[PDB]
């Protein structure tokens, strides 16, 4: 009846939009960065090694100051760390052990976990009375949290494995609005420099770039042939590079709306499970299932460097706002800082 | 004058060997949490001391005319050896029932395993076999009447000491190893067997043995072999009056058990797949660079 | 079934809407800006060891 | 982007014979272990057969061993099903399902509804 | 400076404080057994949380050895991406309905499922308990001639009861058949890449009299005594 016809208008939609964008492919940003000169080999060693977590790290998150960070582990804590002077600032127990995500708050006064639980705990660390508590518990997906990011101190933005995102309202706790459209689970999020939009990535192979104040999806991208599992925007907020589990990085252009280059070699068969850039842009780092990390000229594709020095898993990595030194954080229960 | 080069090169490779795995055990205690490791670390150290022992020895084996030394300075000697080799043995005894415990109660020991345990129980050692090997010192009928300044072992201490060390000492250790290795192989044959039971029987359905025994005998074999053949010419040379054996006892004999120093770091560190992982790392990195 | 069937088709005349430059111009416009920023990229340029807050001591 | 066209099947009478096609783009076919899946009417989706990356490894459900034959071929990216003896349980839409991740010999979620890596689906009906 | 050896000083102790409370935390989690419930809609899983959000939890003591069992709740039916979390945990409790081979085939969709989860490249060091539940149905479904395992599992035509089963009283032969049938089953794809590192700990159970949590702690004792023979080169 009503199906198997407007399927057909849905098909020629996609021709027009295949047929637009091929058209607007007028070059290859290998044939315009042909006479950059590479980088060369980049050698960045270990500084420090942060230990404390009992269990597997699932997450990281760098402080605007560019000192103080967080993570999250399994054996349930959330530790606050002084990168200078490996010293411990906070260590949080949490109602659930199983968490998958944190995140910092811009001002430096909160931090916010998720997990299994369906449920984004936000933690006050600023008080008069007594040292932690929690002061909110965001309740409403139907999902285990995935990612969280802080808009300000009284918003928050979620992406949960109900293949939905939210953007709350910290001082109610409720649901201002609901982005949805993605068919799979919602693994990774990142937000714009002017943090006006925002892109997410999700288990059926496609990137959405979302308006957060009206709640519409401007565009949707394609090319990847696996699960997203990390993305994050270019400095300048006009593109952005994808990592999936078939074994490849991918750049994106928010203008061109379309791909630019794909990160990988024949040595590679594992999937990516963070990305982050450096503070130019110049340099792109991946972390892989292998237990390593690659550092890629982000303007010729040619891996420019390595960061070995785990045993296990690779699932954390951010860089600072200095552009100073790069975390990594993996399974092995051990948070890395390399510069 | 063998006496001296076989000496020489036998505390240079124990050293060697040694220093090499308590290198590679404290580069695992920071990445890892194993309590064993701090057992096995100790062993290397036990026989870095050994062969700084051995070393410090070498002197008077060594060509070299000298006047008599003195009966303090060849006692002390003496006694340094024998808490080294102690600890040796102790740490060994320490390893096997720490397994024990590992395998047999596996909930309680989980319970109640810690760094403070290993810790009481290394500083317990270390106390018994300094305080065993410097006991002749102070109590009589151990050490000889006279003629003691020419430095030699059985010439300072009475071969009723090596009687004592085989009675107390050595032989119900020897019992307990065997002992618990024995109930370590009953338990691992009857896991083996109900695996075997349940690989058969899915393979069925499905269209299309001796491992603990060559472990539990090697062990048992370097546990074993090193120090008895020393123990019981010490019984026999006490219980006859053939004196000549004071000679065998020190050249021959004694080299045996000292080679248990280089079987302890093959057996007790190579096996283990991770520090051997790491060896071959290190000495990738060194060798490359 | 068919209600999404009404969703994901007006999503599509949503988003072929939308207006695209050449590949040239955002790739010239990226490597510009990556080749404007490289004298404060501690990690693409190096940096004194004064300067640096982690290689100061173990 | 990741597209499976199942082709094929119909109407026929009890003891015909039906050959299902999959035509596969997006990506590298050679890398990836695939299935056949039905769902009958009023009921759940139900794995029916598979075929590993290079071939050699085929599988099917107890229902269906002896009639159906499942075939790759990696130089023109297809999946076919030859289905010989028909019978009126065989009425069901067919999918052509895509395991998640490349060089993995584990395939989680192909019978889960509302799994991205499928196919439209193509409808065998026997009556007669 | 004053200033500075004062905060070097206090963020020192407050980092010893947290220390001495991680130390005690640690000494805590490592003598706690997780375990991770796994089953279906109908296929039992309620008669073993009792009789003892997005996840449930379970605390219980036997032998005043601590369990604490993860049921998996309000999460829905893709499980690739949260199941990579639980492969620190000591067991997973895999429960089936043996009486559901008649989806029109359960039984089957449950051997998808374990040899999903047997093969998976981060659950290579975890040990399944199998839980093969509901004697009862499938013993009033095989001596009726109503459905047989025929037609579903052809394989079953030319399938011997072994000589090693330990049948209670009062049992057909041709119920045991197809018990020891649906275990081979199993074990078929237990034991083809086993390698040492994990196992299966198939067991036989309707609905008994708190028998089942001594079961779990026997496997998860033999569980740590494989882990530590294959470490010790013994097995
Ligand atoms: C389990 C405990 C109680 C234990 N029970 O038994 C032992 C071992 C057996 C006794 N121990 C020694 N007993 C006597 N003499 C020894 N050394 C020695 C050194 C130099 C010369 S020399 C220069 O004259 O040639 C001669 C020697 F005999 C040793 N020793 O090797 O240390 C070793 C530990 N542990």
């Amino acid at each position: 009846s009503e199906l198997d016809q407007l399927r057909q208008e849905a098909e020629q939609l996609k021709n027009q939009i295949r047929d637009a964008r091929k058209a607007c492919a007028d070059a290859t940003l290998s044939q315009i960065t042909n006479n950059i000169d590479p980088v060369g080999r980049i050698q960045m060693r270990t500084r420090r090694t942060l230990r404390g977590h009992l269990a597997k790290i699932y997450a990281m998150h760098w402080g605007t100051d560019s000192r103080l960070l967080v993570s999250a582990s399994q054996d349930g804590k959330l530790i606050i760390w002084d990168s200078y002077t490996t010293n411990k600032v906070h260590a949080i127990p949490l109602r659930s052990s199983w968490v998958m995500t944190c995140a910092y708050a811009p001002s430096g006064n909160y931090v916010a976990c998720g997990g299994l639980d369906n449920i984004c705990s936000i933690y006050n660390l600023k008080t008069r009375e007594g040292n932690v508590r929690v002061s909110r518990e965001l309740a409403g997906h139907t999902g285990y949290l995935s990612c969280c990011r802080f808009l300000d101190d009284n918003q928050i933005v979620t992406s949960s494995g109900d293949t939905t995102c939210a953007l709350w309202d910290i001082e109610t706790g409720q649901q201002t609005t609901t982005f949805t459209g993605h068919t799979g689970d919602v693994m990774s999020l990142s937000l714009a420099p002017d943090t006006r939009l925002f892109v997410s990535g999700a288990c059926d192979a496609s990137a959405k770039l979302w308006d957060v104040r009206e709640g519409m999806c401007r565009q949707t991208f394609t090319g990847h042939e696996s699960d997203i599992n990390a993305i994050c925007f270019f400095p300048n907020g006009n593109a952005f590079a994808t990592g999936s589990d078939d074994a490849t990085c991918r750049l994106f252009d928010l203008r061109a709306d379309q791909e630019l280059m794909t990160y990988s070699h024949d040595n590679i068969i594992c999937g990516i499970t963070s990305v982050s850039f450096s503070k130019s842009g110049r340099l792109l780092l991946a972390g892989y299932d292998d237990f390593n990390c690659n550092v890629w000229d982000a303007l010729k594709a040619d891996r420019a460097g390595v960061l070995a020095g785990h045993d296990n898993r690779v699932s954390c990595l951010g860089v600072t706002d200095d552009g100073m030194a790069v975390a990594t954080g993996s399974w092995d229960s051990f948070l890395k800082i390399w510069n | 004058f063998s006496f001296g080069v076989i000496l020489a090169v036998l505390a240079s490779l124990i050293i060697a060997t040694n220093t090499l795995v308590a290198v590679a055990v404290l580069l695992l205690i920071h990445k890892n949490d194993g309590v064993s490791l701090c057992f096995t670390l100790n062993l290397a150290v036990a026989d870095t001391l050994i062969g700084v022992a051995i070393s410090g020895l070498l002197t008077d084996q060594l060509s070299s005319p000298s006047r008599p030394t003195q009966k303090t300075l060849c006692s002390l000697r003496m006694a340094f050896v024998t808490s080294s080799a102690a600890a040796s043995v102790l740490t060994v005894m320490l390893i096997t029932f720490d397994r024990y415990l590992a395998i047999k109660q596996p909930f309680r020991y989980l319970k109640i395993m810690s760094g403070f345990v290993a810790g009481a129980c290394i500083a317990g050692l270390w106390l018994v076999s300094y305080l065993i090997g410097f006991l002749p010192l102070g109590i009589p009928m151990f050490q000889q009447t006279a003629y003691k300044g020419q430095c030699s072992f059985f010439a300072v201490f009475h071969p009723h000491f090596v009687l004592t060390l085989s009675c107390v000492g050595f032989f119900p250790a020897m019992l307990l190893f065997v002992f618990f290795y024995c109930d370590m192989l009953k338990i691992a044959s009857m896991h083996s067997q109900q695996i075997r039971k349940m690989e058969h029987a899915g393979a069925m359905a499905g269209g299309y043995d001796f491992k603990a025994l060559r472990t539990v005998s090697v062990l048992i074999g370097s546990f074993a072999l090193c120090w008895t053949p020393f123990l019981i010419t010490g019984i026999v040379q006490v219980a006859c009056q053939e004196c000549h054996l004071y000679l065998v006892l020190e050249r021959y004999l004694w080299l045996l058990g000292v080679g248990n120093s280089l079987l302890n770091p093959l057996i007790y560190a190579y096996w283990q797949k991770e520090v051997r992982l790491q060896l071959y790392h290190m000495a990738l990195g060194v060798k490359k660079v | 079934s068919i209600a999404q069937a009404r969703k994901l088709v007006e999503q599509l005349k949503m988003e072929a809407n939308i207006d695209r430059i050449k590949v040239s111009k955002a790739a010239a416009d990226l490597m510009a800006y990556c080749e404007a920023h490289a004298k404060e990229d501690p990690l693409l340029t190096p940096v004194p060891a004064s300067e640096n807050p982690f290689r100061e001591k173990k | 982007q990741v597209q499976l066209q199942e082709s094929g099947g119909g109407l026929v009478q009890p003891g015909g014979s039906l050959r299902l096609s999959c035509a596969a783009s997006g990506f590298t076919f050679s890398n990836y272990k695939m299935n056949w899946v039905r769902q009958a009417p009023g009921k759940g989706l139900e794995w029916v057969s598979d075929i590993s990356q290079s071939g050699a490894s085929i599988s099917y459900t107890g229902s269906v061993k002896g009639r159906f034959t499942i075939s790759r071929d990696n130089a023109k990216n297809t999946l076919y099903l030859q289905m010989n003896s028909l019978k009126p349980e065989d009425t069901a839409v067919y999918y052509c399902a895509r395991c998640p991740a490349p060089f993995t010999r584990d395939c989680f979620d192909v019978t889960s509804t509302t799994y991205a890596y499928r196919g439209q689906g193509t409808q065998v009906t026997v009556s007669s | 400076t004053e200033d500075q050896r004062n905060e070097e000083k206090a963020q020192r102790e407050a980092n010893k404080k947290i220390e001495k409370q991680l130390q005690k935390d640690k000494q805590v989690y490592r003598a706690t057994h997780r375990l991770l419930l796994l089953g279906a809609g109908e296929s039992g899983k309620n008669t073993i949380v009792k009789q003892m959000s997005g996840i449930f939890e379970t605390k219980f003591q036997v032998d005043k050895v601590n369990f604490h069992m993860f049921d998996v709740g309000a999460q829905r039916d893709e499980r690739r991406k949260w199941i990579q979390c639980f492969n620190d945990v000591t067991a997973i409790i895999f429960v089936v309905a043996s009486s559901s081979y008649n989806q029109t085939n359960r039984l089957q969709a449950a051997l998808k499922l374990f040899d999903s989860i047997w093969n998976n490249k981060w659950l290579r060091d975890t040990s399944v308990i199998l839980f093969l539940n509901k004697q009862d149905l499938l013993a009033e479904k095989v001596l009726a001639g109503k459905s047989k395992i025929e037609d579903y599992f052809p394989e079953f035509a030319r399938y011997t009861t072994p000589e090693d089963a330990t049948p209670e009283p009062g049992e057909d032969p041709r119920v045991t058949r197809a018990k020891y049938f649906i275990r081979d089953e199993f074990l078929r794809i237990s034991t083809a890449s086993g390698d040492g590192r994990h196992y299966c700990y198939p067991h036989f159970t309707c609905a008994v009299d708190t028998e089942n949590i001594r079961r779990v702690f026997n496997d998860c004792r033999d569980i740590i005594q494989r882990m530590h023979l294959r470490q010790y080169e013994l097995l």
